[PDB]
């Protein structure tokens, strides 16, 4: 079984000497630390707030900064909110769009602030 | 103690220790394959006896390499984070087969180990049933284990080539030493007794008679070695728990309810 957060055929699989601390043991579809990441995924369907693949780059080529970053953390859309599992943002650096907006996006880097740019992934 | 706390995703807090935990927990889990390293670490107050302890492994085309560091003072876990074993996990199906990769310490004072979690019914662990792989953990050099009427731990900790390989480990593979002891699982004094728990007939290397405790307050007694008995191991034997009162002795009836 899984209730552990193991989404998809994920399974989970505890560590007893080392504090019940927990990892999925993911199918070859979905990557990432719950299985949350569906790696096949190729394209967006409609707006995004659905997209959980993995693009990291931005429309002029820069890469994404990770929903981890100490940078990150400090934007309101980071790895720590409380409701991040549910909207995709996680230890990863890929696209998502937690809020509305057109497209799935992601902070990026540029000179010495974080701006927030527009991915890559090509619509259906 | 004053000692950062946080779990996987979350921020961490300033969590503070109570009279019996003395230690800060920084345990880090790491995963390489398909070069995608994906690493886990949770942070807390640790306890009176747990030991800078180191393990990894391989299933499939993946390691995994758990690591857990402790000190004694204030907020020391923060911000930031070779000898040839064979490996595999029960989970993949490569223990069991004749057949199993394997694997070669990256630390000058690792081991090679076998750990067997084997339990009935829904049961409370997610831990494999067996799994070989390279690492230090309590009371290396040697063994330790326990058994009861439903389940059966044990660990193997070796300084030499390939010294896990072959056979795996079962219940039959013991020999039934003579000497016996209790089990006993239902809630709280009443839920076995000298009526809903019964001597186990002890197994081998087994022969410490042994009880457990913890505060809603679950207890568990059996057969067990005197190096399980000792060290941080029992405690973990079960989810989390207390001070973990824990008794040892000589005899059959040792363990009966005192
Ligand atoms: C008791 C003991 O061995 N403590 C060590 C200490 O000597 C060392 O300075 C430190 C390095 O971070 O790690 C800890
Ligand atoms: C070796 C042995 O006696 N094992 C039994 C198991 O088969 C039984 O189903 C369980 C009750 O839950 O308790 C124990
Ligand atoms: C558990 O912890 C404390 C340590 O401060 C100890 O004094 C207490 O009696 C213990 N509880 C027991 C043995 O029930
Ligand atoms: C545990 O790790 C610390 C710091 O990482 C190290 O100095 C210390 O010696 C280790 N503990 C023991 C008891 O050796
Ligand atoms: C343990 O192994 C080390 C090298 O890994 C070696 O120097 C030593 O001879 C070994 N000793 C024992 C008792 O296993």
């Amino acid at each position: 079984e899984s209730n552990c957060g193991c989404q998809n055929g994920g399974v989970c699989v505890s560590y007893k000497y080392f504090s019940r601390i927990r990892r999925c043991s993911c199918p070859r579809k979905f990557q990432g630390e719950h299985c949350e990441i569906d790696a096949s995924k190729t394209c967006y369907h409609g707006n995004g707030d659905s997209y959980r693949g993995k693009a990291n780059t931005d429309t002029k080529g820069r890469p994404c900064l990770a929903w981890n970053a100490p940078a990150v953390l400090q934007k309101p859309y980071n790895a720590h909110r409380p409701d991040a599992i549910s909207l995709g943002l996680g230890k990863h650096n890929y696209c998502r769009n937690p809020d509305n907006q057109k497209r799935p996006w992601c902070y990026v880097q540029i000179g010495l602030r974080q701006f927030v740019q527009e991915c890559m992934v090509h619509d259906c | 103690l004053q000692c950062m706390q946080c779990e996987s995703n979350q921020s961490c807090l300033v969590e503070e220790c109570a009279l019996g935990q003395d230690l800060c927990r920084t345990t880090v889990l790491r995963e390489w394959q398909d070069d995608r390293e994906l690493e886990v670490v949770t942070r807390g107050c640790a306890h009176s006896e747990k030991t800078n302890r180191t393990m990894s492994y391989r299933m499939g085309s993946m390691i995994i390499s758990l690591t857990e560091t402790v000190c004694a003072t204030n907020l020391c876990n923060r911000p930031r984070p070779y000898l040839e074993c064979a490996s595999c996990t029960s989970l993949d199906q490569s223990c069991e087969r004749g057949r199993e990769q394997s694997l070669q310490c990256r630390y000058p004072t690792e081991h090679c180990i076998e750990v067997v979690t084997l339990q009935s019914t829904e049961r409370s662990l997610k831990d494999e049933d067996y799994t070989r792989g390279c690492g230090s953990l309590p009371g290396c050099p040697g063994t330790a284990g326990f058994h009861s009427n439903q389940t059966f731990h044990f660990l193997k900790c070796c300084n030499y080539t390939h010294c896990n390989g072959g056979p795996v480990l079962d219940l039959q593979s013991f020999p039934p030493n003579g000497f016996q002891c209790y089990s006993c699982e239902g809630n709280n004094t009443l839920g076995c007794s000298s009526e809903e728990a019964s001597l186990i007939n002890c197994r081998g290397p087994m022969n410490q008679c042994l009880v457990a405790t913890g505060l809603r307050s679950y207890t568990v007694r059996g057969c067990a070695t005197a190096s399980w008995c000792q060290g941080s191991h029992v405690a973990d034997s079960f989810p989390t728990h207390l001070n973990v009162s824990v008794s040892c002795c000589h005899g059959s009836g040792c363990n009966s309810p005192t």
